[PDB]
């Protein structure tokens, strides 16, 4: 044997691992590595657009801290 | 926009698979080969003849019961209202009448297939 | 003397009713069937590694036909034609004449292997143990003509399989 | 870069389906006291590749009495919809983030039946028609109950967003709250995926091949891939719904591994069930779903509406 | 030549896939079908060679004629043979299918199924054992290995 | 068709899936056996009875042998008769396994077939040891049996027979109490005792209807 | 325990003459069991037994890679067994 079934299950498990890990890595890569922002409601979208406007480089992910207050 | 790209990608992949399936192999189509299959003997009548539905009344009933899920699907948002006593009375009222509809069809022999 | 297979009445007590309700709602017998299949999953399969591993056979096994010889190298067959008379499929064709030394021998001995039913009646009928069904069963051909055996093919089969055929006969002839 | 994500979701799913077939054969074989594929590759690891290469190099046949446009469109629709159902699943992050992901899966699963319907009708043969009509009856049997079960379960979530289900089950699996709903949901998924003991449309002993009897080569391979991708997808949906893995935002791979293990357990349970039971009769399936599951589901829906208000347990979202 | 090497490799790959995945039609006529069942049973387990039964002729690669073919039945056998997509193979199993066998001299029996369809492998016996049928199946696999369609095409 | 159980052409008139009429067309395996028998001797005709019902070979041989022995006014010896009854019961096991498992396979329960066909294989081995053939043995002859049992066959038959009841138990665990199996089998194809008698039924088709008759 | 089963596996790979012989037997027969060499063939076939296996798996042959004229590294069949080893292998007798 019954443990001769295991190689196929391991191949299938390895194949099923890839989508979630790939999505997480691509989200980190394109979002600055700080996770992809979630916008279920228009308030979150407004926050994202404000972030893009004030980022100075048109990227919502770039974050401006307290080094912009003179 | 992302969902449109996803749909286009999936349909394109499936269509490419069909195109490979139809253009890669060697085709030797002849009349005996393309004839309809009925276990070795030629079919008697047409497959486009009327095929009786014995569950026809359940099929009509499914139309009404399917529309009741549309009425019950906004229930998660309705639980956030201040008038919970009114809301709960309406939610239960709709499910009781739904069950009563099923009880009437069941007792009056509506769920039995025609012979 | 008989028994009934479906003449049992169910108990009507509350305990019995609750057990049956649990069986209906929680699907106990279905879990029993799942347990049986799960049990079989952990057993050793009965499969054999063919062609490396073979199925057991017997000295009485009926296989491909062969024509045998005496230890001197002289053929055993004397063309009595009893095998041809007894064959229920009429699969045997025999022609005979006196040999150059006056011996009673065959000039034609054919077995149509696609007529043969592999019954073994011919080796029972043979009075000198000339025709046998040898142990071989792996002789599938790619054409129909290769299964129409003449005397040369059957004598070659005898020459090729004599070592095993004699050992099979030695192990079974006291039951015959 | 989103295209790379689409491909990284599509290709591994197809590979998992190809090997799922090998797994089913091996599990069924060992449950039947035999071995199953173990020659073509070590432990049969190359058997799915041989099957795929054989099916895509054999002659595809177009029936003489068939309607070609539907005949060719139906397998395309089946496979494309099977691939599309995966995009809102959070593992732990979805490719597409939807407010109503559950409704999206409901609607696309409803649209997937038309592949079987149109395939059976456009084959223009009697067995294919009988299989298509069995699909009609099957959908009528399971759809209402499945929708109401989903609503009853998601009354604990507060929304139809699939990622919220991770937050809902942070401390306890939702199967400890609604196991009576989980049993009926599992059986309804068996019916919805046309799996034994509910595999009426194929009807192999009874209808020879059912709906796709006239399909050969690549088109038949596409139908098979769609069905197995649907098996995996529905079991992943159930795993997300009822057995919620804990998610660490800084180590999402732990959630991914846990979720994949649970999905494999549920798919293996599907294969286990197929080897244990006889096939239903399709009117008996309708009567099971309408006379047993429907009343219990209605009652449990009322109970799950009342319980959060009874105990002041209403979930957050609007 | 590079082209000849390429067609030889593609030839081997296609031949390998076809032999590895042989699907016989679920089809049995008489006594021989029982031994066919014993080939699918645990002891031999034809499934482990990649050999799975499928009812539909459209999803089948091999037809095993396992039993007597009568005159009444010959049109149906020919019809389900013609509905197999190509490439397709026929294995003749048993004396009845090979040449008529015990009923060779009958008014209602076809004297060999190769009068109706072309045959690749003739499996002798009445019935052939499950092991003998398995030997014939592996011989058919070996024969499929020897085919060189691509090489022939290139040479043309 | 897989459900056909051989070369059977069943023509059905259907309203929806309801069966309005069944017309079994047979003769797709008519080989003209009886005329051929008229062209053979009594020993040459025996292997035909092997191939009549290919799941109960020695039972058919026994029936034919009894007919010929009755016509010859002779008597088989006692050891031969005990061998005949023993192998008839082994053959009944073979036939009942085949029937029950193929019935379950049609219904949809594919698993018990594989469990029981290993046992069938062990009984085929018994057949082969005694006659040299796993199926068409031709062992039972109008005078008794062809050959005496080999010197260790009874022990192996005993070893097989002391394990078979557990295999029957596993089959019954799979099928007897399953609600799906009962739904597919209870109240299906009900025949009354008088109808069974008039239509010419015999065996189980009688005994399931309460008629107390075993030959 | 499980560890002893793993040790059996490692002594099985060690018992076939190294990793490459292990891989050769796995790809040549889809079996990696170790048995007592009963004998060899004049054509190169080797015959092993293991009486602790159930009946059917207690005797086997590893075929030669080179029969009369043809390469039999992959192409093997049951007809390559000579009649004496044929009698032993199909359990017609107990004596090799
Ligand atoms: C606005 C104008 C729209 C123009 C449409 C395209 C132009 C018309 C011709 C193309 C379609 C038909 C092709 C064809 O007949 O080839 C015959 C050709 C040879 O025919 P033959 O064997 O000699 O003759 C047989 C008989 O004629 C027997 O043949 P038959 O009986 O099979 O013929 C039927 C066919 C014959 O064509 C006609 O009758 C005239 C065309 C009418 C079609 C429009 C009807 C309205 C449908 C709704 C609108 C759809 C959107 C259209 C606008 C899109 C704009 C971007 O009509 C159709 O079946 C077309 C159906 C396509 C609908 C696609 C819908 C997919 C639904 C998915 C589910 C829903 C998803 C969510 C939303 O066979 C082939 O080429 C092989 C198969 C070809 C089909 C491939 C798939 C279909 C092609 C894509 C269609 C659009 C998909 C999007
Ligand atoms: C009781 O008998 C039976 C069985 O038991 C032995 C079965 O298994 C069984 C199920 C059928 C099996 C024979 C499985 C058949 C295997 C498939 C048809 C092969 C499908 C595999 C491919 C089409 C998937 C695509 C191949 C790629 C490698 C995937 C990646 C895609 C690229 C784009 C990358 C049936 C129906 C049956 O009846
Ligand atoms: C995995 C999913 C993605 C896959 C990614 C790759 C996509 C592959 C594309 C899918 C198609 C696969 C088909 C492979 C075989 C080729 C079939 C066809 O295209 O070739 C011939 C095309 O040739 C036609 O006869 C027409 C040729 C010329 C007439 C119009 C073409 C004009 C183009 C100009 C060419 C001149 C040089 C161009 C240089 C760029 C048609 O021959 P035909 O016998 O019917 O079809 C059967 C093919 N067989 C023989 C292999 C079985
Ligand atoms: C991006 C990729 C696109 C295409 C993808 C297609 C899939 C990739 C190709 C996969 C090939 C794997 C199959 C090859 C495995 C061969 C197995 C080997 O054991 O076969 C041996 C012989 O090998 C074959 O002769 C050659 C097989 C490979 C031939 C070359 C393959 C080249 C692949 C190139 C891919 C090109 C794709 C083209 C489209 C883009 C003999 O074994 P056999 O005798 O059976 O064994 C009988 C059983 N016994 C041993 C127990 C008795
Ligand atoms: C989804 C998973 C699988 C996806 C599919 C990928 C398949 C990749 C492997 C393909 C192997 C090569 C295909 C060879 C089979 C094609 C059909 C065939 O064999 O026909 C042979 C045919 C014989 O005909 P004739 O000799 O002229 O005379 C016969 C008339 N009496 O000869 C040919 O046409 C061969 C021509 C070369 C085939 C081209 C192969 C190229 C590789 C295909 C990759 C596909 C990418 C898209
Ligand atoms: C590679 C060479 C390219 C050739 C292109 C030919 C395309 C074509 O239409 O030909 C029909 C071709 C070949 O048939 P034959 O002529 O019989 O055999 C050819 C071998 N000599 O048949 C096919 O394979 C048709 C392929 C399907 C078309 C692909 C596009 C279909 C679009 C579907 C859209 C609907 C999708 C439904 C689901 C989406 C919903 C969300
Ligand atoms: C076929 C029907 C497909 C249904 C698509 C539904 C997808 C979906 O629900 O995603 C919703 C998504 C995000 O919404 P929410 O997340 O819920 O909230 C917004 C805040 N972020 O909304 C969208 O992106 C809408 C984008 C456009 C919708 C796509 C329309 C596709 C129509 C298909 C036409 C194809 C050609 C026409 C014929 C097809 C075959 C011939
Ligand atoms: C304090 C208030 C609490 C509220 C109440 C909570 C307690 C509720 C107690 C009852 C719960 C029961 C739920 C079960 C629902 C179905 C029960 C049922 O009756 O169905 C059966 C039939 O249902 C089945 O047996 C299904 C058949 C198919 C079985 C397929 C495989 C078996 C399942 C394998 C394991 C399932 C694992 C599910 C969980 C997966 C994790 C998500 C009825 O059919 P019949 O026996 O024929 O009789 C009715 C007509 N005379
Ligand atoms: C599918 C598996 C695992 C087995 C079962 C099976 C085969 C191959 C072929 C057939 C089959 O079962 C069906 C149904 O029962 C009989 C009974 C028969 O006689 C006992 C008979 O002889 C033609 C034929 C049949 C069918 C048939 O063709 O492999
Ligand atoms: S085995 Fe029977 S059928 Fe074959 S040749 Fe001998 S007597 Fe004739
Ligand atoms: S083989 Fe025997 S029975 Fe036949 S002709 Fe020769 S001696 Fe007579
Ligand atoms: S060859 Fe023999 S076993 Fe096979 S069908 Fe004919 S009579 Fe029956």
């Amino acid at each position: 044997m019954w443990f001769e079934i295991l190689p196929g299950i391991a191949v299938m498990a390895a194949c099923l691992f890839i989508p979630g890990m790939a999505t997480a890595h691509i989200h980190k890569f394109t979002n600055g590595g700080k996770e992809k922002r979630v916008a279920h409601f228009s308030y979150q979208w407004n926050l994202m657009e404000r972030d893009r406007r004030i980022s100075g480089v048109n990227r919502y992910h770039v974050t401006k801290g307290l080094e912009n207050i003179d | 926009m992302n969902i449109m790209l996803t749909l286009l990608t999936n349909v394109t992949l499936a269509s490419l698979l069909v195109l490979i399936a139809f253009w890669l192999p060697q085709l030797n189509a002849y009349s005996e080969k393309t004839s309809p299959y009925e276990c070795g003997f030629d079919p008697m009548g047409s497959a486009r003849l009327p095929f009786s539905m014995k569950f026809f009344l359940v099929a009509i009933t499914f139309l009404l019961f399917d529309l009741e899920i549309a009425l019950l699907l906004p229930l998660p948002w309705a639980s956030q209202t201040n008038n919970l006593k009114t809301m709960l009375t309406m939610a239960l009222f709709l499910l009781i009448l739904l069950a009563a509809s099923l009880a009437y069809e069941w007792t009056q022999k509506g769920l039995e297939w025609a012979e | 003397t008989y028994k009934f297979v479906n003449m049992r009445e169910p108990s009507m007590d509350m305990k019995s009713v609750t057990d049956r309700a649990a069986q209906t709602l929680l699907w106990t017998e279905l879990v029993r069937g799942l347990g049986m299949t799960l049990s079989y999953l952990f057993r050793e399969p009965a499969t054999i590694n063919y062609p490396f591993e073979k199925g057991p056979l017997s000295p009485r096994f009926r296989g491909e036909h062969a024509l045998r010889r005496y230890p001197s190298g002289e053929e055993r067959c004397i063309a009595c034609k009893l095998c041809e008379a007894v064959c229920p499929a009429q699969a045997i064709t025999i022609e005979a004449e006196p040999r150059a030394d006056g011996s009673r021998r065959t000039t034609r001995y054919d077995i149509d292997m696609t007529k043969c039913i592999y019954c073994g009646f011919c080796q029972e009928a043979c009075p000198v143990d000339a025709i046998v069904e040898g142990p071989n069963f792996e002789f599938s051909t790619e054409t129909h003509e290769e299964l129409l055996y003449n005397k040369e093919k059957l004598l070659n089969n005898g020459d090729k399989w004599e070592a095993e055929i004699a050992a099979n006969i030695q192990a079974d002839y006291l039951y015959r | 870069m989103f295209m790379i994500n689409i491909l990284s979701l599509i290709i591994p799913i197809l590979l998992a389906v190809a090997f799922l077939t090998l797994v089913e054969r091996k599990v069924l074989g060992y449950m039947q006291l035999r071995k199953g594929p173990n020659v073509v590759g070590p432990y049969g690891l190359l058997q799915p590749i041989a099957d795929a290469l054989k099916l895509f190099t054999k002659e595809p046949l177009r029936p003489a009495t068939s309607s070609i446009s539907m005949f060719i469109i139906a397998p395309i629709l089946a496979l494309s919809l099977a691939l599309t159902m995966w995009v809102p699943l959070p593992m732990p992050y979805p490719l597409i983030n939807m407010n109503l992901g559950v409704l999206f899966m409901l609607a696309m699963s409803s649209l997937a039946v038309y592949s079987i319907l149109w395939s059976g009708w456009a084959s223009n043969s009697k067995y294919a028609l009988i299989g298509a009509l069995r699909a009609v009856a099957q959908t009528i049997s399971y759809e209402v109950t499945l929708a109401i079960i989903l609503l009853s379960v998601l009354l604990m979530n507060g929304s139809y967003t699939l990622s919220t289900l991770i937050t809902t089950q942070e401390h306890i699996w939702m199967i400890f709250t609604s196991w009576p709903l989980a049993m009926m949901w599992f059986i309804s998924t068996l019916a919805e995926t046309n799996r034994a003991p509910f595999d009426l449309t194929e009807g192999e002993s009874e209808l020879v091949s059912g709906f796709n009897v006239e399909y050969a080569a690549g088109p038949f391979a596409m139908f098979f891939m769609a069905e197995y991708a649907n098996i995996i997808m529905m079991n992943a949906f159930t795993a997300i719904l009822f057995l919620g893995a804990s998610h660490d935002p800084h180590t999402p791979e732990l959630y991914t591994i846990n979720f994949v293990l649970k999905t494999l357990a549920l798919t293996i349970t599907f294969l286990w069930i197929r080897a244990s039971y006889p096939r239903f009769r399709y009117d008996q399936l309708m009567h099971l779903l309408w006379k047993s599951f429907l009343p219990l589901t209605l009652a449990l829906c009322m109970w799950h509406i009342s319980l959060p208000i009874m105990t002041a347990s209403i979930p957050p979202q609007s | 030549s590079r082209g000849e090497y390429v067609v030889a490799k593609l030839d081997d790959l296609v031949n390998w896939a076809r032999r590895s995945s042989l699907w016989p039609m679920t089809f049995g006529l008489a006594c021989c079908a029982v031994e066919m069942m014993h080939m699918a049973a645990p002891r031999y387990d034809m499934d482990r060679f990649g050999v799975v039964f499928r009812a539909s002729p459209r999803q089948s690669d091999v037809m095993i004629v396992a039993g007597t073919l009568t005159n009444k039945m010959a049109p149906a056998l020919r019809k389900v043979y013609d509905q197999m997509p190509e490439p397709r193979y026929v294995v003749s199993m048993g004396s009845c299918a090979n040449g008529g066998g015990y009923y060779h001299y009958s008014y209602s029996v076809v004297r060999g199924c190769d009068r109706i369809v072309p045959v690749d492998i003739y499996v002798p016996g009445c019935p052939p054992t499950a092991e003998a049928l398995l030997y014939g199946i592996l011989q058919l696999q070996r024969k499929i290995k020897r085919e060189k369609r691509l090489r022939i095409w290139y040479r043309r | 068709h897989p459900a056909a159980h051989g070369v059977l052409r069943l023509v059905m008139e259907l309203s929806g899936e309801m069966v309005r009429k069944c017309d079994p067309h047979i003769g797709l395996l008519h080989r003209g056996t009886e005329k051929l028998i008229e062209y053979k001797t009594y020993l040459q005709a025996l292997p035909y009875f092997d191939r009549l019902d290919y799941v109960s070979m020695m039972c058919n041989e026994q029936a034919y042998s009894l007919a010929v022995e009755k016509l010859l006014n002779i008597q088989p010896p006692p050891r031969a008769q005990w061998i005949r009854v023993l192998f008839g019961e082994i053959t009944r096991l073979l036939n009942h396994i085949m029937a029950v498992t193929t019935h379950a396979l049609d219904i949809g329960a594919m698993t018990p077939f594989f469990w029981m066909f290993e046992e069938r294989e062990k009984m085929f081995e018994f057949y082969e040891r005694v006659s040299g053939a796993r199926m068409h043995a031709a062992y039972i002859r109008p005078g008794g049996v062809h050959q005496d049992l080999p010197l260790g066959l009874l022990d192996d038959i005993y070893e097989f027979s002391k394990n078979f009841s557990f295999r029957i138990d596993e089959l019954e665990e799979m099928l007897t109490n399953n609600r799906i199996w009962r739904n597919r089998t209870v109240d299906i194809g009900v025949v009354t005792a008088e109808d069974a008698l008039n239509y010419g039924f015999s065996g189980v088709m009688l005994r399931g209807s309460g008629i107390q008759w075993d030959l | 325990e499980l560890v002893q089963v793993l040790r059996r596996g490692l002594q099985q790979v060690s018992g076939h003459g190294g990793l490459r012989g292990y891989l050769r037997v796995l790809f040549r027969a889809n079996d990696v069991r170790v048995g007592t060499l009963v004998g060899e063939d004049k054509y190169g076939n080797k015959y092993y037994e293991d009486n602790k296996q159930f009946f059917g798996r207690h005797r086997w042959v590893i075929y030669t890679t080179e029969m009369n004229g043809r390469d039999t590294f992959w192409d093997v069949d049951g007809s390559m067994v000579p009649p004496e080893w044929h009698r032993w292998l199909h359990c017609m007798t107990d004596d090799p």
